[PDB]
This record gives structure tokens, C-alpha cells and sequence, in this order.
């Protein structure tokens, strides 16, 4: 009961009714390339980098969004769903400022990888790029937001996981900038999580600005002692001094989030 | 074959000529069988539109009856609603500005006739804020109607209850979109919602909701008064009924005439309206449904008939049926270029494809008008065009790609020459 | 957000001294088994490696994200 | 066309508490 | 899209709905569904614009206050729509339609004339702070293409000269006969009324049976 | 002394090294050299920064000199641009 | 010529006048 | 030219060095810019592959023409940022000419 059978490339996985197309691929084990979709954040559909092709259907569907229906076989590696990613990645990269050797989310980029695995070998954007104006969101998060792919996960977290409801989108067109309209710092606990949740390195951590680069960091899994929730955390150490503490997921205690104090 | 009789023409008050106010409306006899119709039943009203086979009078074409049928499902304890979008941001849609301004009442009874068909508790009319004066006209008309008791609880001396409201638009073409009209009504930013939760099941203030082009709501009463058949006959096959046609640009007498559908394209400029300025051979191209639809060159124009499917066969859309005509005296490369400028100044930016893609085509299109860009880039624009066509959250990205596709499809040699012209002078 | 590095089990030896080097300030280590992390496909096989090689082991159960119900329609609910 | 000495240039990584010079 | 507080445009400029305005505010709410006030931010934001064209940061904060919504929520609405002005607006605020339909029918023509008459660049207020010119997009009413909306006046079918005439009317006196200054009523084939030149059938005409 | 002021100290057990052999330090420290660089005035809202010489310069970056309040500084050259 | 002249508050104030008619809220 | 050292501490010269020779640790300079506090090429460890020349985005680290740097003591061969920057200043004129000649090829 309550177990539709949907095929992910003919694997007949069975899922509860109401599971998204992206979720159906996960249980088979396939990963839809995704931006703007975080498990504990509301589905928004902003990036549409997850377009897949349900069989016998005219258009490709939004994985994170379409509730999978009965007997719709998902074709995640079709000739179409790759042109639906080879052509989106064309766009995200087109307005992107190539300062990857500045972006300290160098190896921690969910946008170079997906470009480097699912995107395109070369660029055709012979036109000019855009630039936004760096502002102050506080003393912990450095928002070099010319990096932003307008994926609205910050505006969600800042409203849904934390109740700040401050960060918001401002304007329309290609100069929609997701920054506080008036310059009011994002002061709240749970603040630093925005860093971890922005896949782009637009806003990153200001103390850990340029002290390291992720491939080097040796990662040891340990426990938060600053507060009594005992949140799980990963201490990233390079050559013997701790460089960053970022969250590691514990369903029951800290589910992917850690306090501003303990990082 | 068009040439609809004045009697058949639903919007008689078009052009005014008859008091747009109630007493003019009574001479029009717009509120003649309203009590009877509602009495017949909601099921009787939808039978009338199903028999009519009316297609959406807004840019998208879908059976009107089936769309209304969807939220005719039993209420789940949430009040069902009616949303009438009087916004018409698309260029050449002065189509709606008429009914609203000239014949506000027709739409008022369209609202309650339509309301009982969907069992809507109330209807909100989103007239674009640009039209402030237009708003002044409708609520004067809405105020008259309630004073009469035509609308309100126990509307038209019947069990059914309806309330009609007017909402201020704020200069956004996208507000027009069905999921985005709602969000503007909801008071959040006008950003289209996603497709899976159809507006029937979720909607305005999260209650069941339906959205209709003002023409679609307005034609409802008559379609029921005249019967689906009368209306059904004028149309062609799936296509059916008279839809207002607006002809603007390079025509001797630009005007909106509600002449019959399935009109030869050559005939409507030649017979009504004004023959193409400069002669029917001075036609570089025709935009049938407005900016969103691809323009068709004169080659096929005469052969074409104005129907939703007809244009489809032709690779173009009837859309709002706004005919924009371009003489041989126009730089199309720049004409379509401003429509892409029309869309960069307007798309919400919620979705990656449209945001960067429409801006990307705008930059390439501006270079194309100058001729700075090389000939090979043209194909890229096409390729950029279809990336945006199937990947967008709403249809506007659908709409931005089509004019670009039309320019490359029929006017590829001209753009190459502009390419060539700049290369020669160095 | 990629999960391709959370698939195979790994057994890692305990961390040891990393004193600073006086001449150049480079990190210096006296523990040979430090950088060695062996990768084993299943928990049973990794436990076996520890037993026959005689190293002490303390296995940690895999913790995988719990299924989470999501639906775009749900947040549009003004009610909640 | 018409003896070095190597050293670490980084700072002290772990600063050390200094005892209070005030006796108690 | 960033409000860098300025002495003129910043909350020091106190904003409050006139006793009359506040009245207007409430009725609107009822128009929307009960338990729903947030939906009225736009209509309200519009009355703040009606009160004052500038609508500074102070005014938006009041809107959020009256409507009890996250302030940002109001800031996002104001930024998204062009109807709202977050900067001071000229008394007349003319806007010229320059989409392809109007351009094809000469919209550009009008622009050059208006720039010279106002003797100012396109996009800014006259020194007299008398008029403000902006190149707005399709304002509807295309059948009448030459067009220039002035505070809703929506003049139409205008030939370059006509505007100069209108502008003068605005410059000395008021209410310069807003509307199509042409000889065609509302939208009508310039030739006449081919659509319906007969008299309109009366009530219950040929009403189908059933 | 050096860029980040490395100062093996009077009490360090490493300052022993320089005895009878000099230390490697830099004149024309860079920290002050770009500060000595004039602010590149521009007309456009946004400007590029090839670093000078294209392939020989740096990844090309577009800086937003949009606020006179701040002279954009390409993260690569440290060149301030005066709107 | 009603269209020819209306005040900035016509839409809102007219609406308020209609409030009385407006059917009860949800 | 201005006088700002080219390196911006992206540290991929460290990543691609085959011998583990280059050691880089960085921190934001007061200017706010990104610079390397310590850059140490251990030349005895280095096998002169020339990939670092390849990898650098700003092309800050280059394989200079001089081959005659034989040293009496092992410590002299270890090179910190100051020796390399000094090496860069001494040979910049020829390095610039050499990169000028070969950049089209790369
Ligand atoms: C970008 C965009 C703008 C739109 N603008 C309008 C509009 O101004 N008026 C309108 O009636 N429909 C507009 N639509 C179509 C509506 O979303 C909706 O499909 C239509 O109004 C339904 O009317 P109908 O079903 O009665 O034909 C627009 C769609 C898109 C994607
Ligand atoms: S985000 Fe930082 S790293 Fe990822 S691509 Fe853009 S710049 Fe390079
Ligand atoms: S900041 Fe990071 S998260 Fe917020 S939108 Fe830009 S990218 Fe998405
Ligand atoms: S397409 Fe994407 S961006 Fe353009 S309007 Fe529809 S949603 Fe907003
Ligand atoms: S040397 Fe070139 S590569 Fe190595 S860090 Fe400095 S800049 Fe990045
Ligand atoms: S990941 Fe598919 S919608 Fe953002
Ligand atoms: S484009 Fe000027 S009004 Fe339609
Ligand atoms: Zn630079």
C-alpha cells in the first residue's frame, strides 16, 4: 500500500506517493545534479539544473519538484537530460566571475564539479559579464556576492531553519541581487550555516577567509563541547593547527547545522 | 471565412457607442437571462462551454470548458475562488483594454456566470496598475451592479453568493502569468509558482483558484445565452468563436475589430482595419499573436488563416491575436531586438535559464543590429534559444525564444548581410 | 552536496604528534601509519583487516540521512 | 641587450598565556 | 538595489498615513480575505506612493508596520515593481512607450521631441523638477502607438507636435485634455466602425432556448 | 623585518642562524607598492581587469565601480579603480 | 467624459464605498 | 609591474607539485587582499618538472632561466618567499622576455 513503482532507468524502485523525481533517483542511487534544493530546505525550483526526462513525455521535468506518478520511468542519463544540463551550466557560468583562485570554496564548489562532470567543455559567452556590489552582512560571513547563482537557499534557511526572515531577493532580471535591502547585519545564532549552505562561494567565512584550501585539510570527526546539545562537528586540521570546524550530520542531535559559537 | 454579423459580435459596446454604464448595458440586455442560467445549474453552464469548444482567449490556448471543469470537483473546506487577469502586458493586447473600459458590465456578469460554473466564492480582477483610469470605470460598473443586487449574496435573485473585487497591478508583464497573478494577489513578489501543484488544487491564498483571460470570462454569459452551438459554428474545428483581433503598426487604420476567427491574414488588413501601409507587398513580416509568438514572413501570410491551430501548423501561435505588421521599411533585427530588450527589463529572474539566457540573447541581438557579430554566432543564438525554450519555469522564457527563432528561421540572409556590412567597412 | 564520498567505509589509524620543524616551520610527524587510510567496501571486511593485522578497532555505524517528505505544494499553504 | 639563511616567515601559531606579573 | 541611508531618503523622514489615508488602508484589508492582510502590501505600498512619490525607506517600514509583515517583505515588493518609485518623482512623470509596436509606429520619433521640449536627458527630472522623462515599456494601448503616459493620463496616438502642445499645457495650466488627441474615439478603425455600424440588438435578442 | 615581519627574536633559539650570515628580506615590499598605485578612473559602471596584457595578465575579472564610496579592487592586482 | 477626469484616490475610495456591499469575509 | 607580488595563494601550485616541494600557508593581508605568509620551495625536493609554471593562474611562479645556483650548504637550497621574490626581481627582465616568446605556444 502507498507504494508506487517508478522506474529509474528501468530499476523499478518503489516509492511512497508524494516523493519527488529527484528523491526517486536517490533510492536507486543516482544523483540528479542539483542547486537550490537542500533536503531540509523547501523546494524552490530556481536553478532548474535538475531537469530530467520522464519517458514518453514532451518536456523534461523538474526533479526536485514533480511528485513522481505511477509507472513513469526516469531517464537520468539520456541524450536530452544532458543537453538540459550542458545548456543550464552554460548559463550559470556565463554571468559568473572567474575568481576560482580567490573563491575559497575552491574544491568545495558544487558548481565547478557539476560543470566538470555534467556541464560543457567550453564557453560561448563572448559577451560581457555583470558585477554586483559587495556589502556587509556581518563580521562572520564575507559576502563577495557577484558569485551568487540566485539559488535562494540562503533566503530559505534564513527564514525556515532560522527565523531571521531578513535576507531577501531585490529587483528582477539579471540584477536580482539576494542581499539585505538596507545594510542591517545578519545577526543571529545559526548564522554561519549560510556559508555551508551556499554552494557558491559568494558569501563565505571571513575568519577562515584565505588560510587554507580544502584538499589539504585533514578532517577528523569529533563532538561540540561549547554547548550541551553535543552537536556532531568535523574539525578540519592542516599541518597540526585547526583551520575550521564545520557541521557533520547527526539526524537526532545537529542535523547538518552548528552554532555560531562552536565554529 | 470571418465577416461575422454585427449581431453575432459579442462585444457590441466595443468602441463604446453605447453607454458602458448599466443603463447602456440594459439596452444591451447583457443581464437578460442571468437568473435563469444560474438556476439551470453549474453543470448546465459547463455543458454550454464544452459544446462551444471555446479556446483560451489569453496567449495560451486550452479548452476553456476543461480548465473550468477541473475545480468543479467537490470543495474540501476551502473556499473556491475566481481570478480574472485584466493585465495584458503583451504588446498589441489593447484587446482587453476595450472590454474593461468600454463594456465593464459584460465582464461583471461574465464573472458571476463563470463563478457558479466553478462555484467560486468570489472573483478578484487584476487590472494592470498602469490602467488607473480603466479601474475607475469597472468599480463604478461593479458598484452599479450590486446597488442593483445583480452581484453580492443572493446575487441576481438566486441562492448563489458572489463578490467581485478589483486588484491593482504594478507594471509587470509577468504578473500576468497564471501562477504569478496569484502571488501578486497573495502580496508576495510576482514570481511564477511551479507547475506540479496546479492552481486548481493550490492557489490564491492557498484555496482552489482558476484564472481566465478577461475575454474568456466576458464571453461566458453570451455563450450560455446564445448557446454553445451558435458560438460553436463560427469557429473552425477545434478553433471556434470570434476572438478580438488587434492590428497595430504599418497598417492604414490600426484598430481592434472583433471580426470572426479563421480569417485569412491577407483579408483582415485588406478588408477591415487598414490595408498594410504602403501596399500588401510592403510587408516584411506579420506578428500574429503579439511579441511572444514568432513573426511569419509575407510569403505565407496571405495563405494563413487566423486560428490557434492554423498558426501552429505555421509554427506560430494565435496567442492574444495581436497582429503587429512590419513594412519593408523596418530593421527587423532591431524590431525583434527591442522585444528581447522588452524581456530583459521584465522577466522575474527566478529561473536560471530565462535570467541569464534572455540577457545573453539581448547582448547578442544588440551586436547583431550593429552587425559587429560574425555570421557563425547566429546559430549559437538559435542554440541558446532552445536551451531557454524547454528549460524555463514559466512560459515567458518560452516566449522570449520564439521571436529569436523566427528571425533566424525566415530572415537569416538579412542578418548575415548586416554581419557582412560591418566587416567590409572595418 | 555530493554524496559520492560517503559511500565506501574507511578505517583510519589514530592521529599522532605533528611538531613544528625549527629550520623551516614545516609540520613534522614521527608516526608512519598516519597518512594511511585504507578503504574497505563493507563493515564486515574492514573489521576482518583489523583482527588479522592485530590493530584495535572501534567501528562506527553508518548513519544515512533519514527520508524526508517534501512537496512544493505544501509550503504554499497559507494555513501553515 | 643594447650566503642565504632559510627561515620560516609565518607567525606564532599558538600564542601562550603569560602569567600575571602581579604577585598574589 | 541598495538603500544607502541619505539625509533626504532615510527614516529621519517620518512617514504616517493621513487620518484619511489610514482609513483607505483598512477597507483594503477587508477587500482581501479575512486573516489575510499581507496580501494588501502592494495596494497599501501604492497609497504610500499616492501620499508621496518618493516613498523613502521610512515609508516602506511603515507599510510593513501597518501590514505587520517582515519589513524585507515590503522592500522586496517595492523593488520588484516599476510602478513604485524609491527615488523622488517629477510632478508630471511622463513615461514614453518604446516597445516595438510603438517604435514601428514611430514611438522613438516622439522621444526626441520630448527631450528637446523638456530640454533634459531621458531618465531624470527637469531642474524645475517639473517633469520626469523615462523610457517605459509597453503600457498597453498599442492600437494607438505613439503614446506617453503621464500620471495615468495615458495620452495616445500622439504626433511629435501634439506632445509639445501637451507639455506646454502641463507647463502652464493643468488637465491638458488627457487621452487620444486623435480623431479616433478610444480605439476605433480610423475609417469608422466596420465591426458594428448597425444598432446594437436589445435585451434578450436571439437568446437561445433552454 | 620581512613582509609579514618575521622576527626570529633576541631570545629565540633560531636567530642563531644568521650569525655570520645575512637574512633574506625585501625592499620595495609589495604591501605598500599598490598602495602607491594611482586609482584607475573609469567611465563605465563596470570595468575589466586583465591584469594587463591578457594572456600574460590574470584571469579577467569585471569589477563594479558603482559606488564612489568604494574604489573596486580587483582581487588579483589590488588596483583600486575610481569610478 | 467620466474617463477624462478622476482623482488619485478614485479607485481606493470608490472601493471603500463598495465595502458595505462587499459580502462578508471568509 | 606596479610592484604587487603576483601570487594570490590559490595554492594549486602546491596541489600539482609532484614532489610535495612547495609549502604555502596564507592569511588575508591587512589590505584585505589574499597573499601567502610563507611560500617555501624545497629545491632539493623539487625535480624541476615545470608543472608549477603550467598550473599558476596568475603565473606568479615561473621556471627562471638560471641553472647555476649550486650551494655550499643544504639549507641554502631550501628557498623561502624572500629568496624567490628576490630571485624574481633579479631575473624579471629575462623571465618577461622568455614568457613573451613562449606564451602563444601555451
Ligand atoms: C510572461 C507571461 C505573461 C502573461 N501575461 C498575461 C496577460 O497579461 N494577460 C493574460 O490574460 N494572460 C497572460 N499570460 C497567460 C496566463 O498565465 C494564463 O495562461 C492566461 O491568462 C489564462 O487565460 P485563458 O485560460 O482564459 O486563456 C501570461 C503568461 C506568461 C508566461
Ligand atoms: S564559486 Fe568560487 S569556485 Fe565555484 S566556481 Fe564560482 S568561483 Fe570558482
Ligand atoms: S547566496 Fe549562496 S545561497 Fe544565497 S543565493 Fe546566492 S548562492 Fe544561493
Ligand atoms: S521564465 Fe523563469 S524567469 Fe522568466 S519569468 Fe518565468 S520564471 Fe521568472
Ligand atoms: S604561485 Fe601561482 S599558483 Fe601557486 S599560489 Fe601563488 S598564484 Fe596560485
Ligand atoms: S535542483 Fe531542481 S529545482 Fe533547484
Ligand atoms: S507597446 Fe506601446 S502600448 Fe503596446
Ligand atoms: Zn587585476
Amino acid at each position: 500500500s502507498n507504494l508506487i513503482e517508478v522506474f529509474v532507468d528501468g530499476q523499478s524502485v518503489m516509492v511512497e506517493p508524494g516523493t519527488t523525481v529527484l528523491q526517486a533517483c536517490e533510492k536507486v542511487g543516482m544523483q540528479i545534479p542539483r542547486f537550490c534544493y537542500h533536503e531540509r530546505l523547501s523546494v524552490a525550483g530556481n536553478c532548474r539544473m535538475c531537469l530530467v526526462e520522464i519517458e514518453k513525455a514532451p518536456k523534461v521535468v523538474a526533479a526536485c519538484a514533480m511528485p513522481v506518478m505511477k509507472g513513469w520511468n526516469i531517464l537520468t542519463n539520456s541524450e536530452k537530460s544532458k543537453k538540459a544540463r550542458e545548456g543550464v551550466m552554460e548559463f550559470l557560468l556565463a554571468n559568473h566571475p572567474l575568481d576560482c583562485p580567490i573563491c575559497d570554496q575552491g574544491g568545495e564548489c558544487d558548481l565547478q564539479d557539476q560543470s566538470m562532470m555534467f556541464g560543457s567543455d567550453r564557453s560561448r559567452f563572448l559577451e560581457g559579464k555583470r558585477a554586483v556590489e559587495d556589502k556587509n552582512i556581518g563580521p562572520l560571513v564575507k559576502t563577495i556576492m557577484t558569485r551568487c547563482i540566485q539559488c535562494t537557499r540562503c533566503i530559505r534557511f534564513a527564514s525556515e531553519i532560522a527565523g531571521v526572515d531578513d535576507l531577501g531577493t531585490t529587483g528582477r532580471g539579471n540584477d536580482m541581487q539576494v542581499g539585505t535591502y538596507i545594510e542591517k547585519m545578519f545577526m543571529s545564532e545559526l548564522s554561519g550555516n549560510v556559508i555551508d549552505i551556499c554552494p557558491v562561494g559568494a558569501l563565505t567565512s571571513k575568519p577562515y577567509a584565505f588560510t587554507a584550501r580544502p584538499w589539504e585539510t585533514r578532517k577528523t570527526e569529533s563532538i561540540d563541547v561549547m554547548d550541551a546539545v553535543g552537536s556532531n562537528i568535523v574539525v578540519s586540521t592542516r599541518t597540526g593547527e585547526v583551520m575550521r570546524i564545520l557541521p557533520r550530520m547527526h539526524e537526532d542531535i545537529n542535523e547538518e547545522w552548528i552554532s555560531d559559537k562552536t565554529r | 471565412f470571418g465577416s461575422l454579423k454585427d449581431e453575432d459580435r459579442i462585444f457590441t459596446n466595443l468602441y463604446g457607442r453605447h453607454d458602458w454604464r448599466l443603463k447602456g448595458a440594459l439596452r444591451r440586455g447583457d443581464w437578460y437571462k442571468t437568473k435563469e442560467i444560474l438556476l439551470k445549474g453549474p453543470d448546465w453552464i459547463l455543458g454550454e462551454m464544452k459544446t462551444s469548444g471555446l479556446r483560451g482567449r489569453g496567449g495560451a490556448g486550452f479548452p476553456t470548458g476543461l480548465k473550468w471543469s477541473f475545480m468543479n470537483k467537490p470543495s474540501d473546506g476551502r473556499p473556491k475562488y475566481l481570478v480574472v487577469n485584466a493585465d495584458e502586458g503583451e504588446p498589441g493586447t489593447c484587446k482587453d483594454r476595450e472590454i474593461m473600459r468600454h463594456d465593464p458590465h459584460k465582464l461583471v456578469e461574465g464573472c458571476l456566470v463563470g463563478g457558479r460554473a466553478m462555484g467560486a466564492r468570489a472573483a478578484y480582477i487584476y487590472i494592470r496598475g498602469e490602467f488607473y483610469n480603466e479601474a475607475s470605470n469597472l468599480q463604478v460598473a461593479i458598484r452599479e451592479a450590486y446597488e442593483a443586487g445583480l452581484i453580492g449574496k443572493n446575487a441576481c435573485g438566486s441562492d448563489y453568493d458572489f463578490d467581485v473585487f478589483v486588484v491593482r497591478g504594478a507594471g509587470a508583464y509577468i504578473c500576468g502569468e497564471e501562477t504569478a497573478l496569484i502571488e501578486s494577489i497573495e502580496g508576495k513578489q510576482g514570481k511564477p509558482r511551479l507547475k506540479p501543484p496546479f492552481p486548481a488544487d493550490v492557489g490564491v491564498f492557498g484555496c482552489p483558484t482558476t484564472v481566465a483571460n478577461v475575454e474568456t470570462v466576458a464571453v461566458s454569459p453570451t455563450i450560455c445565452r446564445r448557446g454553445g452551438t451558435w458560438f460553436a459554428g463560427f469557429g473552425r474545428e477545434r478553433n471556434s468563436g470570434t476572438k478580438l483581433f488587434n492590428i497595430s503598426g504599418h497598417v492604414n487604420h490600426p484598430c481592434t475589430v472583433e471580426e470572426e476567427m479563421s480569417v485569412p491574414l491577407k483579408e483582415l488588413i485588406e478588408k477591415h482595419a487598414g490595408g498594410v501601409t504602403g501596399g500588401w507587398d510592403n510587408l516584411l513580416a506579420v506578428i500574429p499573436g503579439g511579441s511572444s509568438t514568432p513573426l511569419i514572413p509575407k510569403s505565407v501570410c496571405e495563405t494563413v488563416l487566423m486560428d490557434f491551430d492554423a498558426l501552429v501548423q505555421a509554427q506560430t501561435g494565435l496567442g492574444t491575436a495581436a497582429v503587429i505588421v512590419m513594412d519593408r521599411s523596418t530593421d527587423i533585427v532591431k524590431a525583434i531586438a527591442r522585444l528581447i530588450e522588452f524581456y530583459k527589463h521584465e522577466s522575474c529572474g527566478q529561473c536560471t535559464p530565462c535570467r541569464e539566457g534572455v540577457d545573453w540573447m539581448n547582448k547578442v541581438m544588440a551586436r547583431f543590429v550593429k552587425g559587429d557579430a560574425r555570421p557563425a554566432e547566429i546559430d549559437s543564438l538559435w542554440e541558446i534559444s532552445k536551451q531557454i525554450e524547454g528549460h524555463t519555469i514559466c512560459a515567458l522564457g518560452d516566449g522570449a525564444a520564439w521571436p529569436v527563432q523566427g528571425l533566424i528561421r525566415h530572415f537569416r540572409p538579412e542578418l548575415e548581410d548586416r554581419m557582412q556590412r560591418f566587416a567590409q567597412q572595418h | 552536496s555530493g554524496v559520492n564520498n560517503t559511500k565506501k567505509w574507511k578505517m583510519e589509524f589514530d592521529t599522532r604528534e605533528r611538531w613544528e620543524n625549527p629550520l623551516m616551520g614545516w609540520a613534522s610527524t614521527a608516526d608512519p601509519l598516519s597518512n594511511m587510510v585504507l578503504t574497505f567496501s563493507a563493515k564486515e571486511d574492514a573489521i576482518a583487516f583489523a583482527e588479522k593485522n592485530g590493530w584495535s578497532y572501534d567501528v562506527e555505524e553508518k548513519k544515512v540521512p533519514k527520508p524526508k517528505s517534501k512537496s512544493y505544494g505544501a509550503n504554499f499553504s497559507w494555513n501553515k | 641587450p643594447t650566503q642565504y639563511v632559510p627561515y620560516s616567515t609565518t607567525r606564532k601559531k599558538i600564542h601562550e598565556w603569560v602569567p600575571p606579573s602581579t604577585p598574589y | 538595489f541598495v538603500h544607502r541611508d541619505t539625509p533626504e531618503n532615510n527614516p529621519d523622514t517620518p512617514f504616517d498615513f493621513t487620518p484619511e489615508n489610514y482609513k483607505r488602508i483598512e477597507a483594503i484589508v477587508k477587500n482581501y480575505p479575512e486573516g489575510h492582510q499581507a496580501a494588501a502590501v502592494l495596494p497599501v505600498l501604492d497609497l504610500a506612493q499616492r501620499q508621496n512619490g518618493w516613498l523613502p525607506i521610512s515609508a516602506m517600514n511603515k507599510v510593513a508596520e501597518v501590514l505587520q509583515v517582515p519589513p524585507m517583505r515590503v522592500y522586496e515588493v517595492a523593488t520588484f515593481y516599476t510602478m513604485y518609485n524609491r527615488k523622488p518623482v517629477g510632478k508630471y512623470h511622463i513615461q514614453v512607450c518604446t516597445t516595438t509596436p510603438c517604435m514601428l509606429r514611430d514611438s522613438d520619433s516622439i522621444l526626441e521631441t520630448l527631450q528637446r521640449k523638456l530640454g533634459i536627458k531621458v531618465g531624470e527630472t527637469t531642474p524645475d523638477k517639473l517633469f520626469t522623462l523615462i523610457e517605459v515599456e509597453c503600457l498597453g494601448a498599442c492600437v494607438n502607438a505613439p503614446m506617453v503616459q503621464i500620471n495615468d493620463n495615458y495620452y495616445e496616438d500622439l504626433t511629435p507636435k501634439d506632445i509639445e502642445e501637451i507639455i506646454d499645457e502641463l507647463k502652464a495650466g493643468k488637465v491638458p485634455k488627457p487621452g487620444p488627441r486623435s480623431g479616433r474615439f478610444c480605439c476605433e478603425p480610423a475609417g469608422g466602425l466596420t465591426s458594428l455600424t448597425e444598432p446594437p440588438k436589445g435585451p434578450g435578442f436571439g437568446v437561445q432556448a433552454g | 623585518i620581512t613582509h609579514t615581519g618575521q622576527v626570529y627574536d633576541e631570545k629565540d633559539y633560531r636567530r642563531v642562524r644568521f650569525v655570520d650570515r645575512q637574512k633574506e628580506v625585501n625592499e620595495n615590499f609589495a604591501i605598500d607598492l599598490i598602495a602607491q598605485q594611482p586609482v584607475n578612473e573609469v567611465e563605465h559602471r563596470i570595468i575589466a581587469c586583465d591584469g594587463g596584457g591578457g594572456a600574460l595578465g590574470h584571469p579577467k575579472v569585471y569589477i563594479n565601480l558603482d559606488k564612489e564610496t568604494k574604489t573596486g579592487t580587483c582581487g588579483y592586482c589590488g588596483l583600486q579603480f575610481k569610478q | 467624459l467620466q474617463h477624462h477626469d478622476y482623482n488619485t484616490y478614485t479607485f481606493l475610495d470608490l472601493n471603500l464605498d463598495l465595502s458595505k456591499f462587499r459580502l462578508p469575509q471568509p | 609591474p606596479s610592484g604587487e607580488e603576483r601570487c594570490i595563494a590559490c595554492k594549486l601550485c602546491e596541489a600539482i607539485c609532484p614532489a610535495q616541494a612547495i609549502t604555502i600557508e596564507a592569511e588575508p593581508r591587512a589590505d584585505g587582499s589574499r597573499r601567502t605568509t610563507r611560500y617555501d620551495i624545497d629545491m632539493t625536493k623539487c625535480i624541476y618538472c615545470g608543472f608549477c609554471q603550467e598550473a599558476c593562474p596568475v603565473d606568479a611562479i615561473v621556471e627562471g632561466p638560471n641553472f647555476e645556483f649550486s650551494t655550499e650548504t643544504h639549507e641554502e637550497l631550501l628557498y623561502n618567499k624572500e629568496k624567490l621574490l628576490n630571485n624574481g626581481d633579479k631575473w624579471e627582465a629575462e623571465i618577461a622576455a622568455n614568457i613573451q616568446a613562449d606564451y602563444l605556444y601555451r
